DNA sequence: GCTGCTGAGTCACTGT
DNA sequence: CACAGTGACTCAGCAG
C-alpha cells in the first residue's frame, strides 16, 4: 500500500506510475485521497498564514502603544518644565521693566 | 427541501426546521414538551438544533477575525498617526526650550 | 483535467 | 444541563 505524506509529495505523473494491482475505482479513490491531503495541506498553510498576520500585527501595534505613550508622557513632563522656566523668564521681564 | 427537512420529515418531527435552529431555550422546551419523541427523533432534533446553531457562530467567528484585523490594520495607522504628532510637538518643545535658554546662555 | 485558494458546514472540544 | 467560541478537517466551487 501507500502512506499519506507519500502522496502528497508525488505529481500526477508519478501517481500514474503506481496502478500496481488497482481497479478503476480504486484509482478515483487514490486520487481523491491525493486532493483531499492537499486540501489539508491547503487549509493548514492559510491558517499559518492568518495567524502569522495577527501575531505580527500585534506585537507591532504593542509596540508603538508604548511608544506613544512614552512619547506622550515625556512630552507631559517637558512641557512642564517648559513653562516653568518661561514663567521665570516673564518674571524678570516685569521686573526689569521696574527699574529705571 | 433540505437534507435536514428531509430527515426530519423521514422521522415524522412535526416541527419545521427553522424553529428547531431559531426557537430561544425556553420556547423550544415548550414546544417540546408533550412530545412522545423516541431517542432517534430525539437525536435528530438536538443534531439538526446542535448544527443550526454551530453554523451561525462559525460565521460570526471568521467574520470576527477578519473585522479584527481590519481594526488592528487602523490601529496600526492612528500610532503611526499620533506619533508623528507627538514628534511634532516634542520638535516644537525642545526648540522653545532651547532658544530661551539661548537667550540667557 | 490539475492547483491553490477560500467560503462554508461539521466535529470536538473548552469555557461561561 | 444549556449554549457560544474556536482550531481542524472537510468539501464544493471558483479562477487560472
Amino acid at each position: 500500500s501507500l502512506t499519506d505524506e507519500e502522496l502528497v509529495t508525488m505529481s500526477v505523473r508519478e501517481l500514474n506510475q503506481h496502478l500496481r494491482g488497482l481497479s478503476k475505482e480504486e484509482i478515483v479513490q487514490l486520487k481523491q485521497r491525493r486532493r483531499t491531503l492537499k486540501n489539508r495541506g491547503y487549509a493548514a498553510s492559510c491558517r499559518v498564514k492568518r495567524v502569522t498576520q495577527k501575531e505580527e500585527l500585534e506585537k507591532q501595534k504593542a509596540e508603538l502603544q508604548q511608544e506613544v505613550e512614552k512619547l506622550a508622557s515625556e512630552n507631559a513632563s517637558m512641557k512642564l518644565e517648559l513653562d516653568a522656566l518661561r514663567s521665570k523668564y516673564e518674571a524678570l521681564q516685569t521686573f526689569a521693566r521696574t527699574v529705571a | 427541501l433540505t437534507r435536514d427537512e428531509l430527515r426530519a420529515k423521514a422521522l415524522h418531527i412535526p416541527f419545521p426546521v427553522e424553529k428547531i435552529i431559531n426557537l430561544p431555550v425556553v420556547d423550544f422546551n415548550e414546544m417540546m414538551s408533550k412530545e412522545q419523541f423516541n431517542e432517534a427523533q430525539l437525536a435528530l432534533i438536538r443534531d439538526i438544533r446542535r448544527r443550526g446553531k454551530n453554523k451561525v457562530a462559525a460565521q460570526n467567528c471568521r467574520k470576527r477575525k477578519l473585522e479584527n484585523i481590519v481594526e488592528l490594520e487602523q490601529d496600526l495607522d492612528h500610532l503611526k498617526d499620533e506619533k508623528e504628532k507627538l514628534l511634532k510637538e516634542k520638535g516644537e518643545n525642545d526648540k522653545s526650550l532651547h532658544l530661551l535658554k539661548k537667550q540667557l546662555s
